[PDB]
């Protein structure tokens, strides 16, 4: 019940659209949440060090 | 801000602290020897029940020669309930 | 149930899926067995 | 329906078993009555009763 | 595709020969084109096994002779594997029973070999 | 897709599903919701009950108990989302007989 | 090239709202069907720029 | 010569047994480890980083870039999961009442 | 022998669909069709003629089963 | 619009069309009119058998242009579809095998 | 040669209904078990007979007739001591390559027990003098599919004398 590993799903669940009309792409919210989680983990590791 | 990491951390990260060596002494040596003797002698003990082999290929005249023979201890049926008799 | 069947993509038990059909093929149940000569 | 611009859907089965089941169970000639009370719904309408 | 018993009952070469002959005659009587083109390994394996069993001396055998040989060996307290090997090989010489056949020690007796040869040759 | 300009098809809503269930056309409902909408073949491991790929189970590192199975792509996506949520649906397959 | 005749006359011709790369010699269908996000997916997805996604 | 192996079986699902996975089972199920917080590379091609998010080894989402784990296109790729280890454990909101 | 002898509409539909699929899969015809290019029409003709080689296996809730032939059942 | 209600209970399908309705008393109660434009788009997969072989041959010779016809053919051996708009339709009709 | 009990779910297409069910099942089983080695069983030759054949079901999918048939099949699986007569289909330095008559080229007798004049110099030399007999010793099977043969066995050739051929 207490989680120590997060299961990032495949890319089929996180569709990404390459919008060549601008310098950006359309990404889902799960990708941003996982990116924020990884950033927070890195920040916690930096603070611990 | 925290820097980004390209490759993942090592599966077995190194540590600057090593385990303290094992205590030496005739006592420890004798305990090790006794534990090894127990490991070697308890497998052949009748209490060590092995997986009953099955699915024999054929019967041969050498069956009586290769027949495994080992004495079997008799449990105390007075102390053990009746639900364990063969 | 029916909802789980529809979700999994299998014929629901209700309706036409409650029973099963058999083929009326020309056969012979328990055909003659070849006798064993060596045994 | 009242023929006042209503958009209806039309589907084509892709299996012989589904086709047969749709023709038998969902047949117009076999579903001329409703299971609520058995009254016939497929009957005459305006411009026909008169 | 699971199997229930891989050693249900042993059989000699005469049964396999009869089965292969029956399959071959049924095939040449009801030959099909598409069924044969779908899998040609069946024809090859059947033909080669039949050719091997014809090369071997398994010919000139019958169920009556097999039953007679079995009843004759039943009086020799010989084991199923020994009698099966003897029926499959049809040894005409004595050395083939003296050395080739296993479990020779205490079973030859130097007197039963003549009876075994007579029974396998009759 | 949804819209006509996007080359979208009709929607068999919950009311249509209820009507089909009331009629009892099980094969019709199946052909509509599974065969002609999101038909797809996956590989399920008969040992752990997980989903593999190309007839291979990365969990058990074996391919003897892996077998194909028809399943809606929406149901497969739901199973993947649950496995991500840590709710692991263990599928125990068996013969159709 | 075509898997049947080996010809290189592969043309992308949409047949009644169905993108399909089909050969022009024998009509063999090489590839068919394309996956494109719908209005719901486009509205649910959020726009993130390279200034942030690249690093 | 040739071994007997069944090609396809008419397997029918009997029942779904829900459950949970431990960290060890999650690691065993996952294929790679995602540790990079960025998505694409610095080059102008904007290719996805390795051992990071949006990696093609955990499936594919583009019709041009196929999957790296299995040599198949998007229409045939089923996808693969990944495991991300956390420094400190956290309560699972779904199982917090439990 | 305890169930109703009449053949229900669901059984009718399932039998007709199965026979139409078999015929579309190049199955033998036992009625000598006369220019019927529709497998469903051929199946309906075979049902009316009572020559469909299919046996319904009705299962009871407890687990028992009973066989009923198309020619043995009553049609409407 | 969830996975249970939006993608499992109610989902979209193909081979369907939405159109306006109009009155026509000259048709039976069990009959419905379908326009040629939607009929040429909505196709039905028919298996080649010993009964409708000539009908399928005629439909293939007609082709996608004429209303009575077909649009694609999937061979029994190979699952590679063939577009009737390209290539000689007469050869495809003459090489129609069962299955 | 030995019988093996098997239970297989055979699927017969509809266009074979004109044929007899038992004959079709036998032909399908033969085509499916022709020249194939079943793990821990041996190499199957052909079908012997059919014992039990229950009702024939028809699923709502493919529409074919699926029948669960119990049958017995003959397989080549010695009993670790069987004697056979094969032919030398070549020879290698580490060991001769003998093969039963047109049956299977999988017998690899190790040359580590004959009298102490055993050696192969690649010139197809069998053995220095003082229809080849074979004595099976052990069996062994292995799998094939391990990513996204299977029967060799061990042969023995003791000092059988062989008065007919050295
Ligand atoms: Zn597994
Ligand atoms: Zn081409
Ligand atoms: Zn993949």
């Amino acid at each position: 019940l207490i989680l120590t590993r997060l299961l990032v799903p495949p890319l089929c669940i996180r569709p990404s659209v390459v919008s060549d009309l601008k310098s950006g792409t359309n990404e889902d919210d799960l990708t941003m949440k996982l990116t924020e989680i990884i950033f927070l983990n890195d920040v916690i590791k930096k603070h611990r060090i | 801000l925290p820097d980004v990491v390209l490759k993942p951390p090592p599966l077995f990260p190194d540590t600057d602290y090593k385990p303290v060596p094992l205590k030496t002494g005739e006592g420890e040596e004798y305990m090790l020897a006794l534990k090894q003797e127990l490991r070697e002698t308890m497998k052949r003990m009748p209490y060590f029940i092995e997986t009953p082999e099955e699915r024999q290929d054929i019967e041969r005249y050498s069956k009586r020669y290769m027949k495994v023979y080992k004495e079997e201890w008799i449990p105390d049926w007075r102390r053990l309930p009746r639900e364990m008799m063969p | 149930g029916v909802s789980e069947c529809i979700i999994m993509g299998i014929p629901m038990n209700i309706g036409t899926g409650l029973f099963k059909l058999l083929h009326k093929a020309d056969r012979d149940p328990n055909p003659p067995k070849r006798p064993l000569i060596f045994d | 329906a009242d023929f006042d611009g209503d958009e209806m859907n039309l589907h084509l089965p892709q299996t012989e078993e589904a086709k047969a089941e749709a023709l038998v169970l969902m047949g117009t000639k076999a579903n001329l009555v409703t299971p609520r009370n058995g009254e016939p719904l497929i009957a005459a309408i305006q411009d026909f009763l008169t | 595709m699971e199997v229930k018993d891989a050693n249900s009952a042993l059989l000699s070469n005469y049964e396999v020969f009869q089965l292969l002959t029956d399959l071959k005659e049924q095939r040449k009587e009801s030959g099909k084109n598409k069924h044969s083109s779908g899998q040609q390994n069946l024809n090859t394996i059947t033909y080669e096994t039949l050719k091997y069993i014809s090369k071997t001396p398994c010919r000139h055998q019958s169920p009556e002779i097999v039953r007679e040989f079995l009843t004759a060996l039943k009086s020799h307290k010989l084991t199923k594997a020994e009698k099966l090997q003897l029926l499959n090989h049809r040894p005409v010489t004595a050395v083939e029973i003296q050395l080739m056949v296993e479990e020779s020690e205490e079973r030859l007796t130097e007197e039963q070999i003549e009876a075994l040869l007579h029974t396998v040759t009759s | 897709t949804e819209g006509r300009s996007r080359d979208g098809g009709l929607r068999l809503g919950e009311m249509e599903r209820d009507c089909l269930i009331g009629y009892g056309a099980s094969m019709l409902l199946l052909e509509r919701l599974m065969i002609s909408s999101d038909a797809f073949e996956v590989d399920v491991c008969g040992q752990c009950g997980l989903l593999g790929y190309s007839g291979w189970c990365h969990y058990c590192k074996s391919s003897c108990h892996v077998s194909s199975l028809r399943i809606p792509y929406a149901c497969k996506l739901l199973f993947q989302e649950l496995q991500s949520m840590n709710i692991i649906p263990r599928l125990k397959l068996s013969k159709y007989n | 090239r075509c898997p049947d005749c080996g010809s290189t006359e592969l043309v992308e011709d949409s047949h009644y709202s169905q993108s399909q790369l089909v050969c022009s010699d024998c009509g063999c269908v090489v590839t068919e069907g394309v996956l494109t996000t719908t209005f719901s997916d486009e509205g649910n997805l959020r726009e993130v720029t390279y200034s942030r996604s690249t690093g | 010569k040739e071994q007997f192996r069944e090609t396809d079986v008419a397997k029918k699902i009997s029942h779904i047994c829900f459950g949970m996975k431990s960290p060890e089972e999650m690691r065993q199920q996952a294929h790679i480890q995602v540790v990079s917080k960025n998505l694409y590379s610095q080059d102008n091609q904007h290719a996805p980083l390795l051992y990071g998010v949006l990696d093609h080894r955990m499936g594919t989402s583009e019709k041009d870039r196929p999957c790296e784990t299995c040599g198949k296109n998007l229409a045939d790729c089923l996808g693969h999961y990944g495991y991300i280890d956390l420094e400190l454990p956290c309560f699972h909101v779904g199982y917090f009442r439990a | 022998r305890i169930t109703t002898p009449y053949m229900t509409k669901y059984e009718r539909a399932r039998v007709l669909g199965t026979r139409a699929l078999q015929i579309a899969m190049c199955a033998p015809v036992m009625v000598e069709l006369e220019g019927e290019t529709d497998p469903l029409l051929i199946a309906m003709k075979e049902l009316k003629a009572r020559k469909i080689p299919i046996i319904i296996r009705r299962y009871l809730p407890d687990g028992s089963y009973e066989d009923w032939g198309v020619d043995e059942l009553i049609i409407t | 619009q969830g996975r249970f209600r939006g993608n499992l209970s109610g989902k979209r399908v193909d081979f369907s069309g939405r159109t306006v309705i109009s009155p026509d008393p000259n048709l039976r109660i069990d009959e419905v009119a379908v326009p040629v434009h939607v009929a040429k788009i909505l196709t039905f997969p028919e298996k080649v058998n010993k009964a409708n072989i000539n009908f399928l041959r005629k439909l293939v010779q007609n082709g996608p242009e004429v209303h009575p016809g077909a649009n694609f053919i999937q061979q029994r051996h190979t699952q590679m579809k063939r577009f009737l708009k390209y290539g000689n339709r007469e050869k495809m009709a003459q090489e129609l095998k069962y299955g | 040669f030995v019988l093996v009990e098997m239970v297989d779910t055979v699927r017969i297409p509809p266009w074979q209904f004109e044929r007899k069910l038992n004959d079709s099942i036998a032909e399908e089983l033969n085509k499916k078990l022709a020249n194939k080695v079943v793990y821990n069983v041996g190499l199957c030759i052909c079908l012997f007979d059919i014992t039990k054949l229950e009702d024939a079901y028809v699923f709502p999918g493919d529409g074919a007739s699926h029948t669960k048939v119990h049958f017995r099949c003959v397989v080549f699986h010695p009993f670790l001591d069987e004697i056979l007569i094969g032919k030398i289909k070549g020879c290698s330095p580490e060991g001769v390559h003998v093969s039963l008559g047109f049956f299977d080229d999988i017998l690899i007798p190790p040359e580590s027990l004959q009298q102490p004049a055993k050696f192969d110099e690649a010139e197809q030399v069998w053995v220095w003098e003082y229809g080849e007999e074979i004595r099976f010793r052990v069996v062994d099977e292995s799998f094939v599919d391990t990513s996204p043969y299977t029967l060799v066995g061990s042969i023995s050739e003791p000092g059988l004398g062989l008065l007919s051929w050295w």
